[PDB]
RNA sequence: CGGCCCCCUGGACGAAGACUGACGCUCAGGUGCGAAAGCGUGGGGAGCAAACAGGAUUAGAUACCCUGGUAGUCCACGCCGUAAACGAUGUCGACUUGGAGGUUGUGCCCUUGAGGCGUGGCUUCCGGAGCUAACGCGUUAAGUCGACCGCCUGGGGAGUAC
RNA sequence: GUAAAGCGCACGCAGGCGGUUUGUUAAGUCAGAUGUGAAAUCCCCGGGCUCAACCUGGGAACUGCAUCUGAUACUGGCAAG
């Protein structure tokens, strides 16, 4: 049975959008293409900086990109230089004055994207998958997550019959829209093909709507 | 200071409607090396969970045996189901002459010089139960002296 | 309690001669009208010697669990426990109440969380139907663990009414080494009771006599 | 071992005594008994029924089903000596918590039939400790012991060959 | 009992076993002694080949057998119950 995307089904209930600008029907597709290119460039140039999220706002005639990362120093660079270096090329890509803000993820083991990309990086450095799975789940449960499910799928260990192995610890209620579940995916490109990792992290139900 | 020891790990199975489900069972022993010994048996879906389950069970029901300078008090027989163990005190430096399942139990229990032998089935669970039952029935000169109403000197 | 004090309450009464247990022969005075008669000559000293032990346990800060699941005598046993600041089980006994202590602690925590949450607030944030459902769950948890929410750990002594009816409790206790004090009718098996009181376990008057005397001696043991 | 009756005859049990004074237990070889089928001789023969004869059914029926039907089943005297001949549990003795029945004796007491309190024999069913691989057995043990006998030693070959 | 394994059941000779008391006997049993149990080998303490293997001194052992003198609880014999 297929499952709805747990992030998209909670949009406007407990989860916010990653793009929060307004546009009519004539500059909408242009904006989507622009910030898709922006996100692509930023994920390519910051694959080592442990970037979790890229929020993008568009004020009147500007663009503001907030980078939610776990290693702010690496993103900024010494003397506050690399941030400006990527800010000017983001302004080139978007064709509009750009701003770059940086928000630190104080607990990386509670972010779904960071856990997933860590698992995939361990996978393509040929670490045994169950080890990384268990370590991620236990690290998340130790730092106060009320539940986590980690699922790795596709030709594990370099076999010839692909299989899917998941592991849950705690309470992860997916049918509760009120629940605040961070969900992300990632892909590891091993010499035997691509392997898909999915992470759900439950952080407690939120009472009172988006506020 | 409670030395633990994994004795055996078995891969049991059970066929639910669709297919087979494999579980792991762990037989382990723990002991303080000074006359307190217990065994545990755990089942789980994965091996380390089963082993740790057995570890907690082993700590519970830790019986006390009456040792005599690191060896038994007298030759003793312990029988559980098919398994039938014979244990017998030995001199210093003899070592633990016993089979595997008996070796683990005796080494964690705190004996160092015994001569053992297992007749009948050598199934680790039953052998462990047999040797623990044999160690439990061991008497001491003071125990038997108080039991019979004599003094320890009036018996030896 | 004096033999006259028991006899007026009817402590000597027992089950039918058709329904008795073999080990109870020493404690049985005889039979009348096909009814087993319990001997107060054994009942009184054993109850006194049990009261001595209960006073001792309570005088070393003991936690006492009064146990009885009779639909008639549930409130009597509950009030008996309240009169001496102790813990009780008046609703049907749950298997693993003592042996599965960890699971009870989670249930105790959930009952505490719901009552604390209602005082703290956020029931307004919950939907009106949800808030009512949470109150119903809190009531169900209280009907289940009203007596042992504040027991904290495993009790130091057990008082049991109709030990045959509550046989799971005594099996657990013996498995834990927790002493059992029990009113044992002729139909019961007395092996599980370390301080056995042979007496009627149904009659409201004699049950209340047992409970009141025990509670008076427990308060006395507490007072020092 | 099954109607009833007579005649001849074996064993078991109970009550109270009297008598004998270890005369006992087990038993290789040996002897006897030993369902049914079968064999020999003669008799009998209603029903039943291997074989067989038909009628059907069926791919096939040399089976199941149907109509007949001989040996046999019955009796007498011999032979055969085998069965899942089973409680799949050798015989004898002692000891070890209970409960509910059946059957057959018997003692004593109550107003007595009725009823109550005992005490034996045999027998059926639950179940405790203990035992057992488990199922289960559990005072009629598969429990705790003793005496003697029979028997077992991977499956097949084979209970076959000689 | 069901894994291989209780004769289909009985009677019964040889055989194995045998309640209880006293006396006796001394066969079994037990104790001591004497004779014998070859040497080598095995084992213990030593000695000799530079060490070891090896050689070798003394002992222990050779668990046995026969005989003599005792013991008499038990088993057997005999006698009386
Ligand atoms: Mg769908
Ligand atoms: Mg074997
Ligand atoms: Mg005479
Ligand atoms: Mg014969
Ligand atoms: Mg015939
Ligand atoms: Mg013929
Ligand atoms: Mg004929
Ligand atoms: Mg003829
Ligand atoms: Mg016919
Ligand atoms: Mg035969
Ligand atoms: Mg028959
Ligand atoms: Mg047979
Ligand atoms: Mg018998
Ligand atoms: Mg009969
Ligand atoms: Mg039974
Ligand atoms: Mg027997
Ligand atoms: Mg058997
Ligand atoms: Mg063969
Ligand atoms: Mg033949
Ligand atoms: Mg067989
Ligand atoms: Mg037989
Ligand atoms: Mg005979
Ligand atoms: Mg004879
Ligand atoms: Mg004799
Ligand atoms: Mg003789
Ligand atoms: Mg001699
Ligand atoms: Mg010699
Ligand atoms: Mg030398
Ligand atoms: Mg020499
Ligand atoms: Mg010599
Ligand atoms: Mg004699
Ligand atoms: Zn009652």
């Amino acid at each position: 049975g297929q499952k709805v995307h747990p992030n998209g089904i909670r949009l406007g209930i407990v989860k916010p959008w990653n793009s929060t600008w307004f546009a009519n029907t004539k500059e909408f597709a242009d904006n989507l293409d622009s910030d898709f290119k922006v996100r692509q460039y930023l994920t390519k140039e910051l694959a080592k900086a442990s970037v979790s999220r890229i929020v993008i706002e568009r004020p009147a005639k500007s663009i503001r990109v907030t980078i939610h990362t776990a290693r702010p120093g690496i993103v900024i660079g010494k003397k506050g230089e690399d941030v400006e270096k990527l800010r000017k090329v983001v302004a080139d890509i978007a064709g509009v004055p750009a701003q770059i803000n940086i928000a630190e993820v104080r607990k990386p083991e509670l972010d779904a994207k960071l856990v997933a990309d860590s698992i995939t990086s361990q996978l393509e450095r040929r670490v045994m998958f169950r080890r990384a799975m268990k370590r991620a789940v236990q690290n998340a449960m130790r730092l106060g997550a009320k539940g986590i499910k980690v699922e790795v799928s596709g030709r594990l260990g370099g076999a010839e019959i692909a299989r899917t192995e998941w592991y849950r610890e705690g309470r992860v209620p997916l049918h509760t829209l009120r629940a605040d579940i961070d969900y992300n995916t990632s892909e590891a490109h091993t010499t035997y093909g691509v392997i898909g990792v999915k992470v759900w992290i439950f952080k407690g139900e939120i009472l009172g709507g988006m506020a | 200071e409670l030395q633990e020891k994994l004795i055996a790990v078995n891969r049991v199975s059970k066929t639910v409607k669709g297919g087979r489900i494999f579980s792991f069972t762990a037989l382990t022993v723990v002991g303080d090396g000074n006359g307190r010994v217990g065994f545990g048996y755990g089942k789980a879906r994965e091996v380390p969970a089963a082993i740790q389950k057995a570890m907690e069970k082993a700590r519970r029901n830790m019986i006390n045996v009456a040792l005599n300078n690191g060896t038994l008090q007298h030759p003793v027989k312990g029988v559980h189901t098919g398994s039938r163990v014979f244990m017998q005190p030995a001199s210093e430096g003899t070592g633990i002459i016993a089979g595997g399942a008996m070796r683990a139990v005796l080494e964690v229990a705190g004996v160092h010089n015994v001569l053992a032998k297992a007749y009948g089935s050598t199934n680790p669970i039953n052998v462990v139960r047999a040797t623990i039952d044999g160690l439990e029935n061991m008497n001491s000169p003071e125990m038997v002296a108080a039991k019979r109403g004599k003094s320890v000197e009036e018996i030896l | 309690v004096s033999m006259r004090d028991m006899l007026k309450a009817g402590v000597h009464f027992g089950h039918q001669t058709r329904y008795w247990n073999p080990k109870m022969k020493p404690f049985i005075f005889g039979a009348r009208n096909k009814v087993h008669i319990i001997n107060l000559e054994k009942t009184v000293p054993m109850f006194n010697e049990a009261l001595a032990e209960l006073n001792k346990i309570a005088s070393r800060k003991g936690k006492i669990l009064f146990v009885g699941t009779k639909r008639a005598a549930s409130e009597a046993v509950k009030d008996a426990a309240l009169s001496c600041d102790q813990f009780f089980v008046n609703h049907r006994w749950l298997g693993g109440m003592l042996t599965n202590w960890k699971t009870v602690r989670q249930s105790i925590k959930r009952l505490k969380d719901l009552e604390t949450q209602s005082q703290d607030g956020t029931f307004d944030k919950l939907t009106k139907k949800e808030a009512l459902m949470r109150t119903r769950e809190l009531e169900k948890l209280e009907n289940s663990l009203g007596g042992i929410k504040d027991m904290g750990g495993l009790p130091d002594a057990l008082f049991v009414i109709d030990a045959d009816h509550e046989h799971i409790a005594i099996k657990e206790a013996n498995n834990l080494g927790i002493p059992v004090f029990a009113i044992v009718d002729t139909n019961s098996d007395p092996d599980g009771v370390d301080f056995v009181i042979p007496g009627n376990d149904d009659a409201i008057r004699a049950v209340t006599l047992y409970l009141g005397a025990v509670a008076a001696t427990v308060r006395e043991g507490r007072s020092q």
